[PDB]
């Protein structure tokens, strides 16, 4: 009869037909990953081809239902998800050219040698532990001069092809296509816009500049001791001394920048070894931690089907920590586990992912995913955040029950956390701003590197050691840039993580500093979380966010409240040192 | 109340519960089997205490009492469904199975038994041998079976017998694998319906019957209904064995 009723019938048929195909494709993928042979690759390729062909045909079928007729707002979401054209709007020759460009860029990034040394792990070890100016400069410059020079011509055609594809789908540019994820419309009082994500990110960043400036000044003052005359007390930090190839993470700078080096950290690896933990107690303890909050247990097949240890010498597998949701009520974890603290925290992270995947399994097929990009990883991360506290360790049994907690230990812990969390927001913000500007056409093709380095000096406070001409492509050296991955999901995730943590700690009635908060043995926090987890993609991300923190937008105040002792100590320490950087100074 | 007497028919054959429950192959839910079991003595105590059933829910009867009641007829309906759909096998519920596949009336007297079958109906790859009806114009009336395979039309355009745009084949298959969840695993369901009519009772429990007395005030239990009084050969009960008619008199 009406368009809505026919759409509902079509959606029933599609869901029933699609669940089994997705399950079979996932089974083939798991079979290849656990057992690497030449037979399994063909099975993966065939299953993927079948699934892709089915999805394309069903999208073409679903395009026939006009979207103005449906007013249910839940049928409309699934029809909108199916109706997306994608890159098929391009001509056959243009599509082949775009796919060839992407494959060539990925292949050339993957196969890169410096003469020889590969990036993994020959160059990474040099950039992580050289402690020598000349060697670090050579390693930093050679990789750029090879890859960025070899990748510059391809990116220029990539940009215009992607812009044509995005403008064909009624968007302004490809950056607008990326921003379309954070969009809510048709709901009164919870609206959001693609152009509103340009704002609400700058606003959040202008509230982080004091803390980052103090951290940068402290790190520069501490790093000046290692290299006597290569760093200026008013200039920026050279790009090849930040403990990374790109400077994305400052974690490797922890060894030089320790507040109190005499006092060690909390490492419970020896306690785990002496108590004879054997890669199965870790996941049982994680399950206990998740149950104590009120969330359910692991399913019966999770224990027997999943892989929690290396296959052995005879069987080879690519075992990175991963949580698999194969469909039809099948959840597993693929991971090689050894007895350390890092694996103990990764178990909680992966089970946070798994418990997120269990909640919205009652939603239709197309609405079984997180509310937006940052919700899934933030939910995963808060569990690992709460499971590492000394109180939680003492309650479990590992770490002595008469541990001495003082100011020095918490300052060391907070600095180690901020060298990873705070030190990466400016990089993400600057890189995504540059990509958006390039896509929008505001940056001309002849002023790419100049604008990139000017933005890096003005925002990140980092200068280049040697000048780079327009034949270089420094941004393409990053894995995400050349491999076509969105990068703003590492900003909203960081903000949502602390918003969720503060809301849950307010639900658990914890008194004191936020960084000592623990969420175990509390069921109200579990209910508050599960009210949002079960929603899936059915409700707007603003509404799902409101169910935990009570706000319709992301805030930076929890992030600054987490790091208050560190901010006060840094402000005390930087009384003599200069705060801020000057863009005129250069190493040459 | 000097004596107590109970009178039941002298049937000795055992009911074929094993043939229904121990069956080699079951049936699709859209085309479910019906078996009538009669002229036998039924012992539901062993069936209840077998303790191998995930679901044993009796509506309108008591689980222990029904052992000594006499029913005119007993019907058993057997099929296979998904683990999550067993919820819909109950009076006054809605769903794809309770609307288009199998409907139980609200005034239902009987029992529902369901047990897991993952070790028999699941194979590597997939079963794809158990179907169920997905589309239908109208809901199924209680205890009605539909086995037509006509093409369902969703729009105004006529189907002309070949599927296409807004033309679907209703019967879609169940896919069972040994790695699924509990809610996606096969379950075998047997529904027992007890029918009482004005005809003499035929299916009864295993309760021994004693001799009858007359002209004295005794407690009698005929074919399930009890009373106290004097039985006189002639408010009126007809005993099963000796075909006599007795009148009940207050004492
Ligand atoms: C892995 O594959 C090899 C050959 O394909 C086979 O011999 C072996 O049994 C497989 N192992 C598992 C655990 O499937
Ligand atoms: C949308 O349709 C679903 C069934 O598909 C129904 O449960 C829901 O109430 C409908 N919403 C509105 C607003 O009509
Ligand atoms: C997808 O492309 C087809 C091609 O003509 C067009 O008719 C349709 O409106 C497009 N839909 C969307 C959502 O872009
Ligand atoms: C949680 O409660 C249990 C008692 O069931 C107790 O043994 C454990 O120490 C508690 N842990 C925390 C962190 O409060
Ligand atoms: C069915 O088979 C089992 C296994 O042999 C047996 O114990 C049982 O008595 C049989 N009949 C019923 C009604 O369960
Ligand atoms: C059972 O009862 C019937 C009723 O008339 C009778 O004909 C038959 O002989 C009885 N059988 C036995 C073994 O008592
Ligand atoms: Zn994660």
């Amino acid at each position: 009869s009406t368009i809505e009723e026919q759409a509902k019938t079509f959606l029933d048929k599609f869901n029933h037909e699609a669940e089994d195909l997705f399950y079979q494709s996932s089974l083939a993928s798991w079979n290849y990953n656990t057992n690497i042979t030449e037979e399994n690759v063909q099975n993966m390729n065939n299953a993927g081809d079948k699934w892709s062909a089915f999805l394309k045909e069903q999208s073409t079928l679903a395009q026939m239902y006009p979207l103005q007729e449906i007013q249910n707002l839940t049928v409309k979401l699934q029809l909108q998800a199916l109706q997306q054209n994608g890159s098929s709007v391009l001509s056959e020759d243009k599509s082949k050219r775009l796919n060839t460009i992407l494959n060539t860029m990925s292949t050339i990034y993957s196969t890169g040698k410096v003469c020889c040394l590969l990036l993994e792990p020959g160059l990474n070890e040099i950039m992580a532990n050289s402690l020598d100016y000349n060697e670090r400069l050579w390693a930093w410059e050679s990789w750029r001069s090879e890859v960025g020079k070899q990748l510059r011509p391809l990116y220029e055609e990539y940009v215009v092809l992607k812009n044509e594809m995005a403008r064909a789908n009624h968007y302004e540019d490809y950056g607008d296509y990326w921003r379309g994820d954070y969009e809510v419309n048709g709901v009164d009082g919870y609206d959001y816009s693609r152009g509103q994500l340009i704002e609400d990110v700058e606003h959040t960043f202008e509230e982080i500049k004091p803390l980052y400036e103090h951290l940068h000044a402290y790190v520069r003052a501490k790093l000046m001791n290692a290299y006597p005359s290569y760093i200026s007390p008013i200039g920026c930090l050279p790009a090849h001394l930040l403990g990374d190839m790109w400077g994305r993470f400052w974690t490797n700078l922890y060894s030089l920048t320790v507040p109190f080096g005499q006092k060690p950290n909390i490492d419970v690896t020896d306690a785990m070894v002496d108590q004879a933990w054997d890669a199965q107690r870790i996941f049982k303890e994680a399950e206990k931690f998740f149950v104590s909050v009120g969330l359910p247990n692991m399913t019966q097949g999770f224990w027997e089907n999943s892989m929690l240890t290396d296959p052995g010498n005879v069987q080879k597998a690519v075992c990175h920590p991963t949580a698999w949701d194969l469909g039809k009520g099948d959840f597993r974890i693929l991971m090689c586990t050894k007895v350390t603290m890092d694996d103990f925290l990764t178990a909680h992270h992966e089970m946070g992912h798994i418990q997120y995947d269990m909640a919205y399994a009652a939603q239709p097929f197309l609405l079984r995913n997180g509310a937006n990009e940052g919700f899934h990883e933030a939910v995963g991360e808060i569990m690992s955040l709460s499971a590492a506290t000394p109180k939680h360790l003492k309650s479990i049994g590992l770490l002595s029950p008469d541990f001495q907690e003082d100011n020095e230990t918490e300052i060391n812990f907070l600095l180690k956390q901020a060298l990873t969390i705070v030190g990466t927001l400016p990089f993400t913000y600057m890189l995504e701003k540059w990509r958006w500007m390039v896509f929008k056409g505001e940056i001309p093709k002849d002023q790419w590197m100049k604008k990139w380095w000017e933005m890096k000096r003005e925002i990140v406070g980092v200068v280049e050691p040697v000048p780079h001409d327009e034949t270089y492509c420094d941004p393409a050296s990053l894995f995400h840039v050349s491999n076509d991955y969105s990068f703003i999901r590492y900003y909203t995730r960081t903000l949502y993580q602390f918003q969720f943590q503060e809301a849950l700690c307010q639900a658990a009635k914890h008194e004191g500093p936020l960084h000592k908060c623990d969420i175990s043995n509390s069921t109200e926090a579990g209910q508050k979380l599960f009210n949002m987890l079960r929603l899936g993609k059915s409700e707007p991300w603003t509404l799902a966010l409101e169910n935990v923190v009570g706000a319709k937008n992301m805030n930076v105040r929890p992030l600054l409240n987490y790091f208050e002792p560190l901010f006060t100590w840094l402000k005390d320490q930087n009384k003599n040192s200069f705060v801020g950087w000057s863009t005129d100074w250069s190493p040459y | 109340p000097t004596e107590s007497i109970v009178r039941f028919p002298n049937i000795t054959n055992l009911c074929p519960f094993g043939e229904v429950f121990n069956a080699t192959r079951f049936a699709s839910v859209y085309a479910w089997n019906r078996k009538r079991i009669s002229n036998c003595v039924a012992d539901y105590s062993v069936l209840y205490n077998s303790a191998s059933f995930s679901t044993f829910k009796c509506y309108g009867v008591s689980p222990t009492k029904l052992n000594d009641l006499c029913f005119t007829n007993v019907y058993a309906d057997s099929f296979v469904i998904r683990g999550d759909e067993v919820r819909q096998i109950a009076p006054g519920q809605t769903g794809k199975i309770a609307d288009y596949n199998y409907k139980l009336p609200d005034d239902f007297t009987g029992c529902v038994i369901a047990w897991n079958s993952n070790n028999l109906d699941s194979k590597v790859g997939g079963n794809y041998n158990y179907l169920f009806r997905l589309f239908r114009k109208s809901n199924l009336k209680p205890f009605e079976r539909d086995i037509s395979t006509e093409i369902y039309q969703a729009g105004s355009t006529p189907c002309n017998g070949v599927e296409g745009f807004n033309c679907y084949f209703p019967l879609q298959s169940y896919g069972f694998q040994p790695t699924n969840g509990v809610g996606y695993q096969p379950y075998r369901v047997v529904v027992l319906s007890f029918e009482l009519l004005h005809a003499p009772a035929t299916v009864c429990g295993p309760k021994k019957s004693t001799n009858l007395v007359k002209n004295k005030c005794v407690n009698f239990n005929f074919n399930g209904l009890t009373g106290t009084g004097v039985l006189t050969e002639s408010d009126a009960v007809r005993d099963p064995q000796t075909l006599e008619i007795l009148d009940i008199t207050p004492c």
